[PDB]
């Protein structure tokens, strides 16, 4: 399903979803 | 970096998962 360019601030939306419970932001 | 990469190209799940904590 990772099928598209992620522009705007859609990269953090994608990371939020795919990284799930472990997260991604900061440390 | 990843912001530029994933806007100008289609990132894979591999590439995104490199940025998970």
């Amino acid at each position: 399903f990772v099928n598209q360019h992620l522009c705007g601030s859609h990269l953090v939306e994608a990371l939020y979803l795919v990284c799930g419970e472990r997260g991604f932001f900061x440390x | 970096g990843i912001v530029e990469q994933c806007c100008t190209s289609i990132c894979s799940l591999y590439q995104l998962e490199n940025y998970c904590n």
